[PDB]
């Protein structure tokens, strides 16, 4: 009957997951993955410069 | 060690098609992109080419994408390159290169050079002693020299007594005479080891199946 406003937060349809101390596995909206896990198997020239004996 | 041995000098009517290989040796062929240049006779050296063997990838120069074809037989250890509808334009020399790393290298390791000559011209020498005046001696030193005349195409190899004689030694470079090329060599020995010295020009000729001897005898005067 009367109006109103609604205080609320951001979602979607993200399926990132994170770890905490208290809980694992926590579905979050933004996620940012720190850690390299893929190189190009090969030895390689380094800045334009290597002696493979 | 990391030699490179490529093909023979080759000759090509205008608009044919040439293929010079070049053997790789002493490395592991798949760990380095082998290129190619072609050299403007005695002008600027041009990049046509590279290719990678272990995947036969390769990389052109705009000038060439058309006209060129790098491929690799793996088995073989070797590099071709092929050249399509020629012109006076590639009557060049060709060197098969081996550059070190990538797209940012040098290229340490360069092949001889398959010398490719562009004419309609027909497969052509004559070998001619020269022996000094009857009445003129130079002192200390008697000069004496070989003559080539009238061969196609380039180019022919001179030594003087099968090669043991490499001291006083100069071949003059060929030149072009009714189309057809000319050269001459000059042996300098010491005035009394001629004329007791055997002194024989060796010439050869590989596009012909020609090799030919010619003795030095002094002027029968
Ligand atoms: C977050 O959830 C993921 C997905 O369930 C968890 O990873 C999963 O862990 C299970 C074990 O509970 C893995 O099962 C294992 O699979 C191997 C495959 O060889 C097989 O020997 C057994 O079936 C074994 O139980 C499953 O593979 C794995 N899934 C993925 C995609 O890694 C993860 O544990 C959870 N994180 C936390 C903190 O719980």
């Amino acid at each position: 009957p009367g109006d109103q406003i609604c205080i609320g937060y951001h979602a979607n349809n993200s399926t990132e997951q994170v770890d905490t101390i208290m809980e694992k596995n926590v579905t979050v909206t933004h996620a940012q993955d720190i850690l390299e896990k893929t190189h190009n198997g090969k030895l390689c020239d380094l800045n334009g410069v290597p002696l493979i004996l | 060690e990391v030699h490179l041995q490529q093909s023979g000098p080759e000759l090509v009517k205008p608009g044919a098609s040439v293929k010079m290989s070049c053997k790789t040796s002493g490395y592991t062929f798949t760990e380095y992109t082998i290129h190619w240049m072609k050299q403007s006779h005695g002008k600027s050296l041009e990049w046509i080419g590279g290719i990678f063997p272990n995947n036969g990838d390769t990389t052109y120069n705009q000038k060439f994408k058309v006209r060129a074809t790098l491929t690799v037989g793996r088995s073989s250890s070797t590099a071709y390159m092929d050249l399509r509808s020629l012109t006076s334009e590639d009557s060049a020399v060709y060197y098969c290169v081996r550059n070190y790393g990538s797209s940012y290298g040098y290229f340490d390791v360069w092949g001889a050079g398959t010398t490719v000559t562009v004419s309609s011209a027909k497969t052509t020498p004559s070998v001619y002693p020269l022996a000094p005046g009857s009445a003129a001696q130079t002192n200390s030193m008697v000069t004496l020299g070989c003559l080539v005349k009238g061969y196609f195409p380039e180019p022919v190899t001179v030594t003087w007594n099968s090669g043991s004689l490499s001291s006083g030694v100069h071949t003059f470079p060929a030149v072009l005479q009714s189309d057809l090329y000319t050269l001459s060599s000059s042996v300098t020995v010491p005035s009394s080891t001629w004329p007791s010295e055997t002194v024989t020009c060796n010439v050869a000729h590989p596009a012909s199946s020609t090799k030919v001897d010619k003795k030095i005898v002094p002027r029968d005067c």
